[PDB]
């Protein structure tokens, strides 16, 4: 934010560039890394655009459901506990591991 | 490798955490081995969680004695085979 | 005892010495030698032998 | 968990079995029914379990068996595979049967809670009940005396972070915990477990009650320490519930002893914004010595130490707390340093030359007594004093530099120049109107 009316933002081409912002753009929400539109003629900011999913992270979350529970694994059930125990357990029940003082694990491998 | 070093770092670990009374970490370090400055503390989060699981929640002696056997076991290496040496 | 507490203590006690003069001398203008041997309990002399060291 | 050999049907065939064999003694009935508990536990059945633990506390109590249940409970405690719910409702139904015991003495008592204490040591599904344990024991504990041994015991257990206790419990100990560490004469270590509660907490309809104590016995322990600007933060506190607030003859204590804690602590920026909030409240009207009193310590006028100590005194003596026995001779000492800081602060504002001899005149004290007060109040930094023993002068303005001198002189000239353009503004402004 050099000033009010001059912004220095990116461009998904590459180039960087010193732009003035509309009047009606609400100055205050203008932070690094908030995406903006640009007007191609002019380069003028227009709109406070929220942030971005990648498409190649969409199509990896949009897969398509599963139809197999926890009824259908067999035999796996000690090691199943050991996945939950750090899967479900930190995601639903963080207060046993503050007054225990374990800090919450990361990787199952 | 240094005793000295991992009983410092073993007590700066367990000083915030839950160590119940009688428990002793000396009796955890009586091995040298080439413990990483990072395994001697997922080992104490190993503990606290095998505490947790049997719904303790201050870790006991018996459980820091069971993280040691499973956070770590061995190199490999040679040591697998008692022959040469 | 620990010789080192009471050679220290020594130049503390010169130290509170001249902090004491500090503090008595600091709500006063034209202050009398008297009332500030008085107060301080040391003499005349001494008082006036410090306070030009100081 | 399921049992998938569901016993409920053939626990109550085999309970009436085991009840006609409890009509004598119950070593062959134990035997069965932890029979029966060893089905149930290689079934995993909680809801059997329920019922057989229950039966067999019973029968145990029953017969005053105190002496073997607490080892039977430790036995089943350390049982492999007992499900955790069993435990937990078997020790409720021994906790139950002790409010209960009545003929049990001292002795049975205190085993019976040691063997529970032990038993649940370091676990959460108990968590709850081995705290409502650990009281029983502390309550038993002071009853008999022994305050130390009580005392740690109730301060081991911290209760912020117990978590399955709901939050109306968790505040009754924190509160046991604290009149205990009080009783012991550890009002550092009371304070200590005071910060624990949070005060988001407090913003409830229902902990009304609790909020009351809470703050008392905050304001004990700060009257203890002397802070008596937080003993008047918090009686302010306490003054602003609403149950206190509408009945007047409860907030009128309150509002007394709130004026007489917020007039005797020294002077500050925050004790000038509470008394001015003070004397504009409505209710303060109603009061007549305390509203007096507030205006003596308010209005820039110097008064005599001994009017007030003549004229407000029978007032400020009919109380508890501050100015009320003994032990509350330590208030008027500082009373009158209060009365005296005050005196001095108004002359200083107001004199600037004043001699020794009117000096100990207003001030009343006798000769050295000013100039040591004079000394300490300079010392630490409140007023700007000088002396001038031999000529027993004391110099209260404070000499100007050029720089304030020529501030002065400059904001002067420009409220002049500020003052003249409103003339010229409302010249004309009048003009018009009588010129019409």
């Amino acid at each position: 934010e050099l000033s009010e009316e001059k912004y220095i933002v990116k461009a998904s081409s590459g180039p960087r560039y010193i732009v003035g912002v509309r009047n009606s753009v609400d100055r205050s929400k203008l932070k690094k890394g908030v995406r903006v539109t640009l007007d191609i003629t002019t380069l003028t900011i227009m709109r406070i655009l929220p942030r971005e999913t990648d498409p190649l992270v969409y199509n990896m979350t949009s897969f398509e459901q599963g139809e197999i529970t926890f009824d259908g694994i067999g035999g796996l059930t000690e090691q199943i506990r050991e996945l939950r125990e750090v899967i479900e357990l930190p995601l639903k029940n963080p207060e046993i591991f503050q007054r225990v003082g374990i800090k919450p694990p990361k990787g199952v491998l | 490798r240094d005793r000295r070093e991992r009983r410092l770092i073993f007590g700066t670990i367990a000083s915030k955490m839950s160590l119940a009374p009688e428990a002793d970490l000396d009796s955890l370090i009586i091995r040298n081995d080439s413990l990483s400055g990072a395994v001697i503390a997922a080992i104490m989060q190993e503990a606290g969680l095998r505490a947790v699981r049997k719904n303790r929640y201050v870790i006991l002696q018996s459980d820091l004695e069971e993280a040691y056997a499973t956070q770590v076991k061995t190199d490999n290496t040679v040591d697998k085979f008692d022959f040469y040496k | 005892g620990d010789e080192l507490t009471r050679s220290h203590f020594n130049a503390l006690y010169d130290t509170l010495l001249e902090s004491n003069l500090c503090k008595i001398i600091e709500p006063f203008e034209c202050v009398e030698i008297s009332h500030i041997s008085k107060i301080i309990g040391l003499d005349t002399q001494q008082v006036e032998g410090k306070l030009s060291q100081m | 968990i399921k049992a998938d050999k569901d016993y409920s049907q053939i626990l109550k065939e085999e309970f009436p079995k085991i009840d006609s064999l409890a009509q004598n003694d119950c070593n062959s009935a134990l035997d069965q029914l932890l029979v029966l508990e060893k089905k149930t536990r290689q079934a995993s059945d909680l809801a059997s379990s329920k019922e057989v633990l229950a039966k067999i506390v019973d029968l145990l109590a029953s017969r005053n068996k105190w002496d073997d249940l607490n080892e039977q409970l430790t036995l089943l405690s350390k049982k492999h595979g007992q499900l955790k719910l069993s435990i937990q409702y078997m020790i409720q139904k021994v906790m139950e049967y002790l409010k209960s015991s009545k003929s049990l003495d001292l002795n049975t008592r205190i085993s019976v809670i040691e063997t529970i204490r032990v038993v649940t040591e370091n676990k959460i599904f108990v968590e709850v009940e081995r705290a409502r344990v650990t009281k029983d024991l502390v309550e038993i504990k002071k009853e008999e005396g022994k305050i130390d041994e009580a005392a740690d015991i109730l301060c081991e257990l911290q209760v912020e972070t117990y978590g399955s206790m709901e939050m109306s419990e968790k505040i009754q100990f924190i509160l046991e915990q604290m009149e205990l560490s009080i009783l012991k004469g550890d009002y550092s270590q009371a304070t200590v477990l005071s910060r624990k509660i949070l005060k988001k907490t407090f913003k409830n309809p229902k902990y009304e009650s609790l909020k009351l104590e809470y703050y008392n016995l905050l304001v004990k322990i700060s009257l203890h320490k002397r802070e008596y600007l937080e003993v008047a933060q918090y009686l302010q506190e306490i003054y602003q519930t609403d149950a206190i607030k509408s009945d007047e003859a409860k907030w009128k204590p309150v509002l007394s002893h709130i004026v007489y804690f917020l007039v005797l602590s020294p002077y500050g920026n925050l004790q000038n914004d509470l008394i001015h909030k003070i004397q504009n409240d409505n209710n303060l009207k109603k009061l007549e010595s305390q509203e007096s009193l507030v205006k003596l310590f308010t209005t820039n006028e110097l008064m005599r130490w001994p009017i007030v100590q003549k004229t407000y005194e029978p007032v400020l003596n009919e109380d508890d707390l501050a100015f009320g026995g003994e032990a509350n001779k330590h208030h008027w000492e500082d009373l009158q340093k209060r009365v005296i800081e005050h005196n001095l602060r108004v002359i200083s504002e107001y004199y600037s030359r004043i001699t020794l001899l009117r000096l100990n005149e207003l001030l009343d004290l006798t000769e050295s007594q000013t100039e040591t007060y004079i000394s300490d109040l300079v010392n630490q930094g409140i007023i700007y004093a000088k002396v001038n023993r031999p000529a027993k002068i004391v110099n209260f303005e404070k000499p100007k530099n050029s720089s304030q001198l020529l501030n002065e002189w400059s904001h002067n000239v420009d409220e002049l120049l500020e003052h003249i353009e409103t003339i010229g503004h409302l010249i004309t402004k009048e003009e018009i109107m009588h010129g019409l």
